[PDB]
């Protein structure tokens, strides 16, 4: 039942978020959206490849791999 | 961005310091510097190579 | 304008209803064809009226 | 959609947001027609509302 | 009576308000006087002594 | 059709045409060109074949 | 504050746009005095003509019930002369002229003034048509509502005046004229005697105002190609447009005046509860939901059309002549219409 | 009902298209051609694939 | 369980819908089996026999008024009954179909405020999109104002330069030719004042 209820609650809340944001909150994209990204390890770390909600605490970077 | 005491505990990106913070507006049809010349669509009939190239779309 | 030779061809006014110009052979042929195409409906048209 | 036929006969390309000055007239009429259509759409929804105030078999 | 002041700033302006006033130095970048910009940057950082 | 010497300020005439020019409802496309203006013309002969 | 609510006025920094000439721009002649004067003038003229028409028609019908209708044109002229000679006709002309003044200065004039006040600033496209007419739908509607009950006290005063005229001597108020009745009723039967159960009149006025004004303005703008592209008279076109608008207003306003006939004139079934409960609004709703649209259009021309339609037609014509339907059209490229002149001519 | 909502969306997109073409000079998007092209493409695609096809089928 | 407050006769505050005078959706059975229609005579066509009666003429235009028969009122849902009947006892109710036809899921109408929301759906959707999302931009739907004098800069709004151009020899001659419209504003003090015939609002104050 834990998995069932987790799935159902997440589905309902995320679907409500999708509908409300895409119908009512597109006037300011910067306010209602975050810009996120993560790229390959081969390429240098992306500008948006950082943990959200901690932009004022940490600068995230990593060593490239091949 | 002058006071770090308010910035340190706020769980949001620093875009609040860049979003509509100036009164300087320029209402001229010819001065529209769009997002990027390639951020367009090729109609409901996807026409190539317009549709199939990042250089153009 | 090329001297006093007005090479301009359209002279298309606002609220234009037909072709932009009729100085080309293709558009003259099309205009004549359209007019006579509309000519050849009388009987059919009349028929529907009575129906 | 009749003024659109008029504009098509005069050489008006499809996907241009700016057009020669000699088209505006019919374009305005075309836009007028669209708003008329919109009014009809309103009435459509109204009748559905009016259909459930009525409540007849 | 403390607040999350960036949150309060976002509350005051609902995105597309016209509140850029000359009487308010912090209303916009154009209305912040140059004397304040000069005065707030007068001091200098100390140079560390690399004693290690 | 004479290239006379102008007694006006040509820049002022240009800027006054740019700012506020008289227009009307039934204005020809010859006298109302806003999107159809270029700085060069492709000149070709008439009554002959061009590939 | 001055009470529980504070109207918090605020200051805002300036804004501007590329174009200035197709939104709301209040006209310089839209002052209260000018609108009131023009609306009152047009209303009183139209109402005087309409009431003279009504008096003449009804006194001709009164004479025709006692003498045979004329056979030829000479007999028609004699019949009309005898109608004019009638004692009943002259007093009717006088009292209905007073009624026309009252309903022109306060009902038709008020409708015209409110419509102009609310709709003066809607500008039109330069060499096209006003595509965004939907913005006028609420505006015009408001006017109709705000002027719906302005004719009710005068109409009910006229009804009371004639009802007094038709009673025995001992049961008469002795109203010398229509103005005397209008001045005396609120201090004898109370102000509510001029407003009680007036839903038919209110909704009829609403539909008259909205249909007439909206249809006339819309057609006089959208059918403007009839005399701009293909050159026609524009005066015959304006008259045709006014006639169409008047016919539509009369059609959309009449069914609400049948509720009077249905409620307190149709014979009642003995021993059964009265249908519509004598409300005129339950009757109006039943008419709105009735399946046969011809049942509440009987008597359209006998009872209502020739008592409102000429008045509405002349109201439209005179309002257009004086200038209550004029809208400002300014070139959207040159001069004050544009804030980006560099793209005007390129 | 979903088709009613999507048809209203398509009607709004068509309203944007007609407001841009009401008169020359780009009164609606104010010189942003790419946004107009996106609006036209979205209008066509959601009117064909997400209004008429949902309603009918 | 009789509550006189729910009785339309005793409780005068229960307003009667005259369009539902002969119809009581509370008493509708499902499936409906009432017979409210039958032969109607003696309205205009008498039920008696006067076909050969020479002393009797039938005048149907003398039809007498009868009680108006309203169009049938649709059934109204009973919330408790509908929830109870359609309820299923999971894991202890067999997945089967009852033999009786009363187990059919009949549709009954309900509230109307939801359809009040539906009736204004185009208005609400267009308002939401254009106004709430501020599409295409903030300034499009606002009442149009020209910029103040030389605002934001003379490169964009060269009001003084144009004022001088119209007031010079070349400008006066160009206006004389008739191809250039007259000047539409006046620079009084430091304020640009548009003429009444210009057909534009006045510029906003620089607050
Ligand atoms: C809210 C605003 C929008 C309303 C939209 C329409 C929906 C509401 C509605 O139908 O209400 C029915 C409501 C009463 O319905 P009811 O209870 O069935 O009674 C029917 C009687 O015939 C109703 O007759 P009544 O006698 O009960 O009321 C007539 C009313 C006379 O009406 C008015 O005074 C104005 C009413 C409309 C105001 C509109 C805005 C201004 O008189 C009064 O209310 C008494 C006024 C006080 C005495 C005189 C004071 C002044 C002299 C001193 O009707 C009115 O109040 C009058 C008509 C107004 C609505 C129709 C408007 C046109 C159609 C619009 C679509
Ligand atoms: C701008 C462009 C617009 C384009 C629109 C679309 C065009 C095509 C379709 C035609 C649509 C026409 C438009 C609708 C017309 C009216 C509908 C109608 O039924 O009218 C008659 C109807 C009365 O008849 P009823 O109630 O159905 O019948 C019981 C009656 O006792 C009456 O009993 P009855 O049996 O004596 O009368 C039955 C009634 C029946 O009514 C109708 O029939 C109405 C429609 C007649 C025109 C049909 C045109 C068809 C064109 C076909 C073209 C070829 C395809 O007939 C008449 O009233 C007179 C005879 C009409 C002709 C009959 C034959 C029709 C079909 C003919 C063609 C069929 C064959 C085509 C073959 C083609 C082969 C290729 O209503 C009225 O007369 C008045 C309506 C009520 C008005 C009240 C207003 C109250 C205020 C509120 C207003 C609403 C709120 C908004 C206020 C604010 C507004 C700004
Ligand atoms: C949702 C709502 C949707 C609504 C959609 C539109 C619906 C339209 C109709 C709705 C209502 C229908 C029921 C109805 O009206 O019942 C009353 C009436 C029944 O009342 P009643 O109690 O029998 O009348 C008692 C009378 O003793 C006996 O009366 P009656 O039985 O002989 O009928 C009289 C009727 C008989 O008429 C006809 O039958 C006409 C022929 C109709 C043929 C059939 C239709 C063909 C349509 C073809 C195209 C579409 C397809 O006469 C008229 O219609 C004449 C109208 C005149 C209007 C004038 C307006 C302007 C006033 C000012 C004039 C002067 C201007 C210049 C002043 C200059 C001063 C310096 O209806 C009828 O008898 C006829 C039924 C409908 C016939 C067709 C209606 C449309 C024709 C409109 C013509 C006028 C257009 C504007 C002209 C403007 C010129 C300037
Ligand atoms: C981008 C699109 C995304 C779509 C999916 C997203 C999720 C859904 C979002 C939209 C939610 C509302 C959708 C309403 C329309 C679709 C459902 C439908 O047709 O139900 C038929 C059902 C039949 O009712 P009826 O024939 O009048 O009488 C049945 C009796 O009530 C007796 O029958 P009963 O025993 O079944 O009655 C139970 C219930 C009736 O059950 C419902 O009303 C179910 C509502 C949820 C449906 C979930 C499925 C997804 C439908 C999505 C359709 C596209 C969106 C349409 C609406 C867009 C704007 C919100 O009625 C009540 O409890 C009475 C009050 C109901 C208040 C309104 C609903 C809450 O209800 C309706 O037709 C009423 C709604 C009509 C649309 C206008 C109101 C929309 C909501 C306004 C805000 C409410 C807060
Ligand atoms: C303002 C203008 C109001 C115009 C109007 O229709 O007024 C009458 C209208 C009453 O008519 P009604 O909606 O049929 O209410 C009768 C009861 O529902 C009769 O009770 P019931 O047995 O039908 O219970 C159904 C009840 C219960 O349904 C629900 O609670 C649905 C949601 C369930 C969530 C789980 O639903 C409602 O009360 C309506 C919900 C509408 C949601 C949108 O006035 C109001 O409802 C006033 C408040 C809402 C105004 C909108
Ligand atoms: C489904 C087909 C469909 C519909 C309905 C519409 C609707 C409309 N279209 Fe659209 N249009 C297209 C198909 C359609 N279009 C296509 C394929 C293109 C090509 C795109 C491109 O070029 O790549 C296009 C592009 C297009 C352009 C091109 C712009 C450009 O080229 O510069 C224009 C401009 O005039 C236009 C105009 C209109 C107008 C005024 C309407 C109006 O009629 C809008 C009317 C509104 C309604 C029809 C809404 C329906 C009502 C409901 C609420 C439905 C729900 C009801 C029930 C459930 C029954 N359309
Ligand atoms: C949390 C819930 C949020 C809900 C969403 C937000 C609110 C939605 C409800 C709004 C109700 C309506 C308010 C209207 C007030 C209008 C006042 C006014 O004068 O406005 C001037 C405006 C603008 O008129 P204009 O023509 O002068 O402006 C055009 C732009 N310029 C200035 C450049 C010329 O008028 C309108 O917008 C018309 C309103 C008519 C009524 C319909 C409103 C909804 C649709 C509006 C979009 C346009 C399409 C219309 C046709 C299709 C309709 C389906």
């Amino acid at each position: 039942l834990s998995f069932v209820y987790l799935s159902y609650r997440l589905a309902w809340v995320l679907f409500a978020y999708v509908l409300i944001y895409n119908h009512f909150l597109l006037g300011d994209i910067g306010k209602t959206f975050n810009v996120g990204e993560w790229d390959h390890r081969l390429k240098p770390s992306a500008e948006r490849d950082y943990p959200t909600r901690y932009e004022s605490l940490y600068i995230l970077d990593r060593t490239q791999k091949w | 961005l002058m006071m770090w005491k308010t910035m340190i505990n706020y769980p949001e990106s620093f875009w609040y310091a860049a979003s509509r913070v100036v009164q300087s507006r320029r209402k001229k049809v010819f001065v529209t510097k769009c997002s990027a010349r390639t951020l367009t669509t090729a109609g409901w009939t996807f026409i190539t190579p317009f549709s199939s190239n990042i250089k153009y779309t | 304008m090329w001297g006093n030779l007005w090479t301009e061809a359209s002279y298309q006014l606002n609220f234009n209803i037909g072709f932009s110009s009729l100085r080309s052979d293709v558009l003259i042929h099309l205009a004549q064809w359209q007019y006579w195409w509309w000519f050849w409906f009388a009987l059919i048209w009349s028929f529907y009226y009575f129906i | 959609f009749v003024p659109l036929f008029y504009l098509g006969f005069s050489g008006m390309p499809r996907r241009i947001h700016d057009y020669p000055v000699v088209f505006m007239g019919w374009h305005s009429m075309s836009t007028t027609g669209h708003f008329i259509t919109l009014v009809g759409i309103i009435f459509f929804f109204l009748m559905m509302f009016d259909s459930h105030i009525e409540r007849r078999a | 009576q403390e607040r999350e002041w960036i949150f309060e700033q976002e509350r005051q302006n609902p995105g597309y308000g016209e509140y850029f006033f000359k009487d308010v130095p912090l209303s916009a970048e154009e209305h912040f006087n140059d004397l304040a910009r000069g005065e707030m940057a007068k001091k200098k950082f100390e140079k560390p002594n690399h004693e290690f | 059709k004479l290239l006379k010497q102008s007694i006006y300020d040509q820049t002022t005439q240009y800027k006054l045409i740019k700012k506020n020019k008289k227009r009307g409802e039934l204005i020809p496309v010859t006298l109302a060109r806003r999107i159809l203006r270029t700085k060069k013309t492709l000149v070709l002969p008439a009554h002959v074949n061009i590939t | 504050m001055f009470f529980e609510l504070e109207d918090i006025k605020r200051r805002h920094s300036l804004y501007w746009d590329i174009y200035n000439v197709q939104g709301w721009v209040r006209r310089p002649d839209s002052t209260l005095y000018n609108n009131v004067k023009r609306g009152v003038t047009a209303g009183v003229v139209a109402s005087l003509v309409q009431e003279n028409i009504t008096a003449l028609v009804e006194n001709c019908k009164l004479l025709a019930t006692k003498y045979e209708k004329p056979q030829n044109l000479r007999q028609a002229a004699t019949f009309m002369k005898e109608v004019f000679k009638l004692e009943n006709y002259r007093k009717a002309v006088w009292n209905r002229s007073q009624y026309a003044l009252c309903i022109g200065t306060f009902d038709i004039g008020a409708r015209l003034a409110t419509f102009r006040w609310l709709n003066n600033g809607w500008q039109r496209v330069f060499a096209g048509f006003e595509f965004n007419f939907v913005r006028k739908i609420p505006t015009t509607m408001l006017a109709a509502l705000f002027t719906a009950p302005f004719s009710v006290p005068f109409e009910l005063a006229r009804m009371a005046y004639y009802g007094d005229k038709t009673f025995p001597k001992e049961l008469q108020r002795g109203y010398s004229s229509y103005l005397s009745a209008l001045a005396r009723i609120p201090f004898e039967e109370g102000p509510y005697f001029l407003f009680k159960n007036s839903f038919p009149l209110i909704i009829r006025n609403f539909f008259q105002t909205f249909t007439l004004f909206y249809t006339y303005d819309f057609l006089k703008d959208k059918a403007s190609f009839a005399w701009r592209v293909g050159e026609q008279n524009e005066y015959a076109c304006k008259m045709i447009i006014a006639g169409i608008s008047t016919y539509l207003a009369a059609v959309f306003s009449y069914p609400w005046m049948v509720t009077r006939e249905m409620v307190d004139f149709w014979p009642k079934v003995p021993g059964a509860p009265c249908t519509f409960n004598g409300n005129y609004r339950k009757a109006a709703v039943w008419i709105w939901y009735h399946e046969f649209s011809g049942n509440y259009f009987a008597g359209f021309f006998t009872k209502y059309f020739w008592k409102a339609s000429p008045g509405m037609f002349l109201t439209l014509m005179l309002a257009d002549k004086v200038g209550l339907f004029d809208q400002t059209t300014v070139d959207n490229f040159g001069g004050a219409g544009n804030n980006s002149w560099e793209d005007t001519f390129v | 009902y979903f088709s009613m909502v999507t048809g209203l969306s398509g009607a709004a997109l068509a309203t944007m298209i007609r407001l841009e073409l009401a008169h020359p000079g780009s009164p609606f998007f104010k010189g942003d051609s790419l946004r107009y092209l996106q609006v036209v493409t979205a209008h066509g695609l959601i009117m064909v694939f997400f209004v008429v096809v949902p309603i009918l089928f | 369980e009789y509550d006189w407050r729910d009785d339309p006769k005793v409780n005068k505050d229960i307003e009667e819908d005259i369009r539902d005078r002969g119809w009581h959706p509370e008493t509708y059975d499902f499936p409906y089996t009432k017979k409210h229609d039958d032969w109607v005579f003696d309205v205009t066509m008498p039920s008696q026999n006067y076909q050969t009666d020479l002393t009797v003429n039938i005048h149907p235009e003398n039809k007498k008024m009868h009680v108006m028969k309203q169009v049938m009122r649709q059934s109204y849902w009973d919330a408790e009954h509908d929830m109870a009947h359609e309820y299923d006892y999971e894991s202890e109710d067999l997945d089967f179909q009852c033999e009786s036809f009363k187990s059919q899921h009949f549709r009954k109408k309900g509230p109307i405020s939801q359809y009040l929301i539906l009736g204004l759906l185009p208005i609400l959707y267009f308002g939401t999109e254009f106004f709430y999302n501020h599409y295409p931009d903030e300034d499009y739907w606002r009442v149009a104002h020209p910029p103040p004098l030389d605002y934001p800069d003379t490169d964009d709004t060269d009001d003084t330069e144009t004022f001088k151009d119209y007031k010079s020899f070349t400008g006066r001659r160009m206006v004389d030719t008739g191809i250039v419209d007259p000047l539409w504003y006046d620079i009084r003090e430091g304020k640009k004042v548009y003429y009444d015939w210009a057909g534009v609002n006045q510029p906003m104050e620089d607050i």
